[PDB]
């Protein structure tokens, strides 16, 4: 599919957020068009101050080290990164290395992103609308 | 900033700066003819007098991109919305509308510029003035 | 009338392999032919067609923003094409 | 951004050495080389190509370099492609060529490129077989034996052919 790949990850404000590639107003020389999934790729050893992210075990855990650990909570269904709740590990729809992750407490809601204008942010909704997904590799 | 993107942002300030002899007029109205700007093209072409010489000059331009390689009566038949323009080289009589291509597309007339575009107004009044197909 | 080949002395030069995308630049053109003409510039006066393509290659051969490699196809040449420039 | 031209001394030099080994190049004196090419800006059903001017003024620049006559032709549909590329294999200026370029441009699949009414309904493609059987030396006999060039500008599928890889 016509995902979005995310080079790079910007916590700041205890808020983290995803850098995309530069489209550099490259254009295809195909006809046709799609943006219903991303995923963050393991870009100079990313993915377990870099901003580091770390998912941990089925059911997954999902950290922020950007010299201060700190792990994602769901709560009240609004997104938390508190110093230091569950997710499930699914196999995305159409993928096979890619990995996504639905809620514990708040089922048929899993992770997802929205835009910053210039960045991209991480949020929690149910199936305008962006999907989460992480290389199984 | 640059003329060709005064055009495209209507930056109608930079462009009277810049906009002086009436070589620049024929290379703004060239690149408002490309970029479909017909208010630009229109404003030029009345706050200058546009002569048939002009028209061969503008046709001799080799730096303008649009008029090194389209010919003026292409930028005119491109698409619908320099119709204006159009109409204007027709009323004031500057450009033959059965005058063959012979950059790009050599041997078309505008009527075929128009056939592509399948634009009905553009259509008639290419017919009503008379307009044929260049056989090519 | 002498026996000779139906095709002959060909060669195609596309802009992407196979099942795959070429990209283009709304500012700039196309990345196949600026590198294209980047490279016979450069280097068509020493080299030869198939060594300017493969120049092209090259300059493809670490994806940057977008990946695409450019590849021939159809190549029935049975003599090199020095395109002698300035001449 | 100028074309680096070469000594005529090489030119002497190799066209003697590797006569074999090279094809023929006619003299500038004597030389009808032809070029054309085709780009497809803007379409019916489908996005238009941004940037294709430079693309053209470019190719055009270089191919007229190389002493190529470039003739350009814009916005043609599959069937109006191929009466083209026919009519450039029947022109006599080929007699008094030693080469000669194609160089198109437009939306493209794994079969052809795209003419400008093409949709996946109604496809309108120009197939690259088409291409090479036009100016093979069974209906181009004046480009027999001589180098023809083809470079095409266009998407072959709908894959974004990358790969991420440790």
């Amino acid at each position: 599919d016509n995902c979005i790949n995310f080079v790079a990850m910007k916590f700041i404000d205890n808020t983290l957020y995803f850098i995309a590639e530069d489209d550099e107003n490259l254009e295809s020389d195909y006809f046709g068009k799609l943006e219903s999934k991303l995923s963050v790729i393991r870009n100079l050893n990313d993915q377990v101050p870099r901003t580091i992210f770390i998912i941990s075990m089925m059911a997954v855990t999902i950290s922020v080290k950007c010299e201060k650990i700190s792990t994602l909570s769901c709560e009240n269904k609004i997104i938390s990164f508190k110093e230091m709740i569950i997710f499930f590990q699914r196999s995305v729809p159409g993928h096979d290395n890619k990995m996504q992750f639905e809620s514990s407490s708040y089922e048929g809601y899993f992770l997802a992103c929205e835009k910053e204008r210039d960045l991209f942010k991480l949020i929690l909704k149910k199936e305008r609308s962006i999907m989460f997904t992480v290389q199984n590799e | 900033i640059s003329l060709e993107d005064a055009i495209k942002a209507s930056n109608y300030e930079e462009i009277n700066n810049k906009v002086t002899d009436k070589k620049m007029a024929h290379q703004a109205l060239a690149y408002s003819l490309g970029n479909k700007k017909a208010d630009i093209a229109l404003y030029l072409l009345s706050k200058f007098n546009f002569t048939k010489q002009d028209v061969a000059e503008m046709e001799k331009m080799k730096n303008n991109r649009y008029c090194n390689l389209y010919d003026v009566e292409y930028l005119l038949s491109k698409d619908g919305a320099n119709y204006k323009v159009l109409e204007y080289f027709i009323n004031n009589g500057l450009v033959d509308v059965n005058k063959k291509f012979q950059k790009v597309n050599s041997g078309d007339t505008m009527l075929d510029n128009a056939m592509k575009s399948k634009d009905s107004k553009m259509i008639d009044f290419l017919l009503k003035n008379g307009a044929i197909l260049g056989k090519r | 009338v002498y026996k000779t080949h139906v095709e002959k002395d060909f060669i195609a030069f596309c802009s992407s392999t196979p099942h795959n995308v070429s990209w283009r630049d709304s500012t700039m053109g196309s990345i196949f032919i600026t590198q294209l003409i980047t490279c016979f510039q450069k280097y068509s006066w020493c080299c030869h067609l198939e060594e300017v393509f493969r120049k092209v290659q090259q300059s493809f051969e670490t994806p940057r923003a977008k990946a695409q490699m450019p590849t021939i196809e159809r190549l029935s040449m049975t003599r090199y094409f020095y395109l002698f420039p300035g001449n | 951004d100028a074309l680096k031209l070469c000594p005529h001394e090489e030119f002497l030099r190799l066209c003697k050495e590797r006569a074999e080994e090279i094809y023929p190049i006619k003299e500038r004196n004597n030389r009808t080389r032809l070029a054309l090419i085709i780009c497809n800006t803007e379409f019916d059903h489908l996005p238009p190509r941004n940037g294709a001017d430079f693309d053209i003024t470019g190719m055009k620049e270089l191919l007229e370099g190389l002493d190529y006559s470039v003739d350009v032709e814009e916005n043609l549909t599959a069937r109006d492609m191929e009466s083209a590329l026919r009519a450039f294999a029947t022109r006599p200026e080929h007699k008094s060529s030693d080469s000669t370029f194609l160089v198109l441009m437009s939306h493209g699949i794994l079969e052809g490129i795209c003419g400008t009414v093409h949709d996946e309904k109604k496809p309108d493609v120009l197939l690259y077989d088409t291409i090479f059987q036009i100016f093979n030396n069974r209906n181009c006999l004046s480009l027999k034996d001589k180098p023809k060039v083809i470079i095409v500008q266009a998407a072959r599928g709908a894959n974004r052919g990358e790969l991420w890889v440790r």
